[PDB]
C-alpha cells in the first residue's frame, strides 16, 4: 500500500499547479480521497476531498472557487487543481484515503492512510530547490 | 402501506449498506428542501399521515425477517413488525399514538412499551452505555434475531433494548450522518465489531442542536459553538456550517427557509 504525491514547487501568486496523488497495492475507487496541508506553524487542515460515491466534492472556504479535486478511476490516481495561488497557500500538501469525506475534523481514523507531501511555495522570488 | 426498503445482513459488502443507507436518506426527504447543501426533513406540523413513515426490512441469513418503521420528521425508529406482530415505543401525545395506528395496519397483535426510544431509556433498560454496546455487521444480524425472538417470548428486555440500540445507531443515525454511516461501513470493510467511539457518540448527542444551528445560523456562522470530540476523545468546537455539509447528511426542520 502507497499513496504517492507530486507536482508541487515554487508558483508565482496567481498561478496554477496541478497536484496528483497515485495510489499502489489498492484501489483508490471505494475511498474517499482528501487533501489536507500543513504551513508553518499552523494547524494541519482539510482542503478538499472526494467521495466514492456519486463523485460529490467538499472545498474549505478558503479554497472555495479557486482550487478543483478529481479523480481518474481508471488510472487510481486523484487530482487537485490550485488556480489563483495566493500566499497563503504556502503548506506541504498530502492525500489520504478515508472511507467518507471529513475534511479531517474528528482526527485521523486509525485505518486512514496518508502520503507522505509535497511542498507547495507560493512567492515571486527564488527560494530553496 | 408506506415505502419499503430491504437490506440483508447476509454477505453484506460496504456497497450493499452504502446503497441501503442513499435509499433511506431517498424516502425521508423529498430533496426539495435543502439548505447550505444538506437536506431537511420534512416538518411535521400538518403532515399527512400517508406521508409520515417509511419501512425498513431487515434480514439475516437465518432467514429472520423484522420491518422498523421510522419517521419521516425526525429519521428514528418507533417500533417494528416480526411475522404478524408489531411492538410500538411509547408516544409522546395523542396525535402520535393515532398516527402509529397506521402502521402494520394487518397486525392485530400489537403492543406498545411503556418506554421510549431514547438512548438514556435504552441503555438503563439494557444494562450498558452505547460506548459499551459493538456494533457492526455482527451485532446487527443478532439484533435482527433478538428483535425477532422478543415475538416469541425468548428474548428479555435488557437483550431487547441492546438491540433497539444497535439498530438505531446502524440505520438512524447513519441515515443522518454521513460520518456515522463511514463509521459502519469501515467495520464492514474490515470484517469488525466495536463500539462507537466518542467522535460518534457526541455526534449522535448534538444532531438537534447542529440542525438548529445551521438553520439559524446567519453568514454561514453558529450564534453559538457546539462541543464535539474527536475520535481520541479531544474535545473541539465548531463555529460554521461549512464544515459540517460533508458529515451531515440530514436535518430535522427548526424552521421555515430563508424568505
Ligand atoms: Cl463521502
Ligand atoms: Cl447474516
Ligand atoms: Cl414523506
Ligand atoms: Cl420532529
Ligand atoms: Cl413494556
Ligand atoms: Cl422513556
Ligand atoms: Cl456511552
Ligand atoms: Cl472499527
Amino acid at each position: 500500500v502507497q499513496l504517492a504525491e507530486t507536482g508541487g514547487g515554487l508558483v508565482q501568486p496567481g498561478g496554477s499547479l496541478r497536484l496528483s496523488c497515485a495510489a499502489s497495492g489498492f484501489t483508490l475507487d471505494d475511498y474517499a480521497i482528501g487533501w489536507f496541508r500543513q504551513a508553518p506553524g499552523k494547524e494541519r487542515e482539510g482542503v478538499s476531498c472526494i467521495s466514492s460515491s456519486d463523485g460529490r466534492t467538499y472545498y474549505a472556504d478558503s479554497v472555495k472557487g479557486r482550487f478543483t479535486i478529481s479523480r481518474d478511476n481508471a488510472k487510481n490516481t486523484v487530482y487537485l487543481q490550485m488556480n489563483s495561488l495566493k500566499s497563503e497557500d504556502t503548506a506541504v500538501y498530502y492525500c489520504a484515503t478515508e472511507e467518507v469525506c471529513t475534511l479531517g475534523i474528528f482526527g485521523h481514523g486509525p485505518d486512514d492512510y496518508w502520503g507522505q507531501g509535497t511542498q507547495v511555495t507560493v512567492s515571486s522570488e527564488p527560494k530553496t530547490p | 402501506q408506506y415505502p419499503i426498503i430491504n437490506f440483508t445482513t447476509a454477505g453484506a459488502t460496504v456497497q450493499s449498506y452504502t446503497n441501503f443507507i442513499r435509499a433511506v436518506r431517498g424516502r425521508l426527504t423529498t430533496g426539495a428542501d435543502v439548505r447550505h447543501e444538506i437536506p431537511v426533513l420534512p416538518n411535521r406540523v400538518g403532515l399527512p399521515i400517508n406521508q409520515r413513515f417509511i419501512l425498513v426490512e431487515l434480514s439475516n441469513h437465518a432467514e429472520l425477517s423484522v420491518t422498523l418503521a421510522l419517521d419521516v420528521t425526525n429519521a428514528y425508529v418507533v417500533g417494528y413488525r416480526a411475522g404478524n406482530s408489531a411492538y410500538f415505543f411509547h408516544p409522546d401525545n395523542q396525535e402520535d399514538a393515532e398516527a402509529i395506528t397506521h402502521l402494520f395496519t394487518d397486525v392485530q397483535n400489537r403492543y406498545t412499551f411503556a418506554f421510549g426510544g431514547n438512548y438514556d431509556r435504552l441503555e438503563q433498560l439494557a444494562g450498558n452505555l452505547r460506548e459499551n454496546i459493538e456494533l457492526g455487521n455482527g451485532p446487527l444480524e443478532e439484533a435482527i434475531s433478538a428483535l425477532y425472538y422478543y415475538s416469541t417470548g425468548g428474548t428479555q428486555l435488557p437483550t431487547l433494548a441492546r438491540s433497539f440500540i444497535i439498530c438505531i445507531q446502524m440505520i438512524s443515525e447513519a441515515a443522518r450522518f454521513q460520518y456515522i454511516e463511514g463509521e459502519m461501513r469501515t467495520r464492514i470493510r474490515y470484517n469488525r465489531r466495536s463500539a462507537p467511539d466518542p467522535s460518534v457518540i457526541t455526534l449522535e448527542n448534538s444532531w438537534g442542536r447542529l440542525s438548529t444551528a445551521i438553520q439559524e445560523s446567519n453568514q454561514g456562522a453558529f450564534a453559538s459553538p457546539i462541543q464535539l470530540q474527536r475520535r481520541n476523545g479531544s474535545k473541539f468546537s465548531v463555529y460554521d456550517v461549512s464544515i459540517l455539509i460533508p458529515i451531515i447528511a440530514l436535518m430535522v426542520y427548526r424552521c421555515a427557509p430563508p424568505p
